[PDB]
């Protein structure tokens, strides 16, 4: 009796899957579909770029984090072919095995070859650099050791966040409640706690996302499953145990906040409530705007590094929306509203599960990279028409 | 699977209109830190 | 400097219709006589031994389609506010602003709605994009009036849902079993 329900609902996903390859040709400029070994935890672009311009196109480079299977928990490195407009395949390689799980694993900006890799299945922070991934040798039976192990949590920590301009500074907000702000610069052997330069015990239930300002050093915010918004200076003396601020921000368990990169005024949170928020810095008593459109959980949002009014959102049911800000209060025609209120911009559907995660490619413009829960990577950008 | 198709002012400025029309409809030590941060 | 014109006002006086609404109390007019699940074939009784109590109409999702529901393009309907037990509740709802019909709805309804004795006339007024039609001979069941309509705050169970319920690993596992049998290309 339940078979009838599962097999129908795996039929309609494939339905909006060709129903999306079918029009694909008329909606974007670029698709390529991955289909890589294994379930891609997480993606993050890289600044550098290579252009071959007389070959004609350029190569970016991206860093994932899989699952070969249980306990089998790795990382590679991809490059990725971008056709040229000044006058075709993804590649797979540097695949080193991770001690453990991967949640979320982060580069250092200013630094690509750190990167602070945390899991669901264990409390420690571990840090990789330069040495452990070419000390590291495929030959090898034993995985590698990163540059440092952090631990101060007592719970996984969900996810972690460097310091855009303050030299090797990091966060980590973990299922304990507890946040945490670490100084690598300050090490000492004798003293691995010694990178610990603050822990906050803020929130009231797991926090989902902490994460800090884009142009500030001082700026954090943090969100949890008790419906609340969070900002925190750490330069503060109380802010071990009290925030700068404590806002009920939804009323459902807060997933993740985007920060504006352009505009230090602005950021984002979704929520399982279906519902993504805006927040302005000087008039926190009032929630921004209200932008619907998904109907069940909304699960991360980010914004354009290049365009601040873009915003993209993804959510449980198979969609990613991008939304136009400039489109608050406008006049729409009455077929106009079918899709949703005017400042939506676009959706994309041609996944066939919940999406993982997202990510723009810096170094080419409405470009977004997805992975999936399927086995599936995604680079898409829609058409000029929609936004030339 | 890859698909390609061969074929500013406008978008600053539909940003300012963003940023105008959205303030127009806008109107603790934290406050101190903020308008440490504010122009 | 385009001229503009502003369609007239509508004003609904059911205020002879007061001994009828009011003639059981409240706390007395809790449960409905009788309920019916409407589909495009459902036909009312003749309803005179219960005038002034109230019925209780639940329609599904997909009836609320202007594509799936044939009855809602012919145009069944007739009066303003007080409707013949002709009508189609589908219409009903439509007409008397519950929901829209350009945009699709995603929950149940459940409406509730009084039993009033006939009018001596049914008056025809457009609203929502919905032209009620008009009687002005003698009718010869009874009218209708909504009581009250309510969603379902849960109207189906997605089973993509009922999955997210599962945690991402431990769910994401069995995926790649499946993937290991399969059984064909």
């Amino acid at each position: 009796q339940a078979s009838e329900e599962g097999i129908n609902q795996e039929k309609c996903i494939n339905e909006e899957y060709k129903i999306w390859k079918k029009n694909s040709p008329f909606l974007y400029d670029l698709i390529i579909t991955r289909a890589l070994e294994w379930p891609c935890m997480s993606l993050q672009w890289y600044p550098e770029q290579q252009i071959f311009a007389e070959h004609g196109y350029t190569e970016q480079k991206m860093f994932l984090g899989v699952r070969a299977d249980v306990g089998k928990y790795l990382l590679a490195v991809a490059s990725i072919q971008l056709p040229y407009l000044n006058q075709l395949r993804v590649n797979i390689s540097n695949l080193y095995s991770h001690p453990e799980s991967v949640c979320s694993a982060k580069l250092m900006p200013q630094d690509d070859s750190c990167v602070a890799t945390v899991g669901n299945y264990h409390n420690d922070v571990l840090v990789f650099d330069k040495e452990s991934f070419e000390s590291y040798s495929s030959a090898s039976e034993s995985p590698l050791k990163p540059k440092y192990r952090l631990t101060k949590h007592t719970q996984p920590c969900t996810s972690v966040c460097w310091n855009f301009l303050s030299k090797g500074t990091l966060v980590s907000g973990s299922q304990d409640a507890t946040l945490s702000c670490w100084d690598l610069n300050a090490y000492n052997e004798s003293d691995s706690a010694s990178v610990l330069k603050v822990h906050i015990s803020s929130h009231e239930k797991q926090v989902s996302d902490v994460r800090f300002h884009y142009k500030h050093q001082d700026l954090l915010a943090s969100v949890s499953y008790d419906q609340y918004l969070h900002v925190h200076d750490i330069r503060r003396p109380d802010a071990s145990t009290k925030p700068a601020r404590s806002v009920h921000a939804h009323s459902g368990p807060i997933h993740s906040v985007a920060f504006n990169p352009h505009n230090d005024f602005i950021l984002a949170t979704c929520s399982t409530d279906k519902t993504i928020a805006l927040w302005d810095l000087r008039n926190l008593n009032q929630r921004l705007h209200t932008l619907e459109g998904h109907e069940d959980i909304v699960t991360k949002i980010s914004f354009s590094p290049h365009e601040e009014p873009i915003l993209a959102s993804t959510s449980a049911d198979r969609r990613t929306l991008v939304w136009d800000l400039s489109r608050i209060g406008e006049d729409q025609p009455a077929e106009e509203a079918q899709d949703g209120p005017p400042e939506l911009l676009f959706m994309h559907g041609g996944h066939t599960s919940c999406t993982i995660d997202m990510d723009w490619c810096p170094n080419y413009n409405w470009t977004m990279a997805t992975a999936a829960e399927d086995n599936i990577l995604q680079i898409w950008t829609p058409s000029r028409s929609i936004w030339g | 699977n890859v698909y390609i198709n061969s074929y500013d002012q406008s978008s600053q400025s539909k940003k300012q209109n963003r940023t105008t029309n959205w303030r127009r409809w806008l109107e603790a030590n934290t406050d101190i830190k903020f308008f440490s941060e504010t122009t | 400097q385009v001229r503009q014109f502003v369609s007239p006002i509508i004003s609904i006086d059911n205020s002879a219709l007061e001994p009828f609404l009011n003639r059981y109390p409240a706390s007395e007019s809790l449960f409905p006589v009788t309920e019916y699940e409407y589909t495009p074939w459902l036909e009312f009784p003749l309803l005179y031994s219960s005038i002034g109590k109230f019925v209780r109409v639940t329609i599904d999702i997909k009836w609320l389609n202007a594509a799936i529901n044939p009855r809602l393009c012919r145009r069944e309907i007739w009066g303003t506010d007080v409707y013949t037990d002709d009508s189609d509740i589908a219409t009903i709802l439509a007409h008397c602003g519950c929901f829209s019909l350009l945009k699709p709805v995603r929950k149940i309804a459940v409406v509730d709605l009084y039993i009033l004795p006939p009018l001596v006339h049914y008056k025809g007024t457009r609203k929502n994009q919905i032209e009620s039609r008009s009687w002005s001979s003698r009718q010869d069941g009874i009218s209708l009036k909504i009581k009250e309509v309510t969603w379902k705050p849960a109207c189906a169970s997605i089973f993509e849902n009922s999955i997210h319920t599962l945690t991402l690993e431990e769910r994401l596992q069995a995926r790649l079993e499946l993937s290991r049998s399969s059984t064909f290309k």
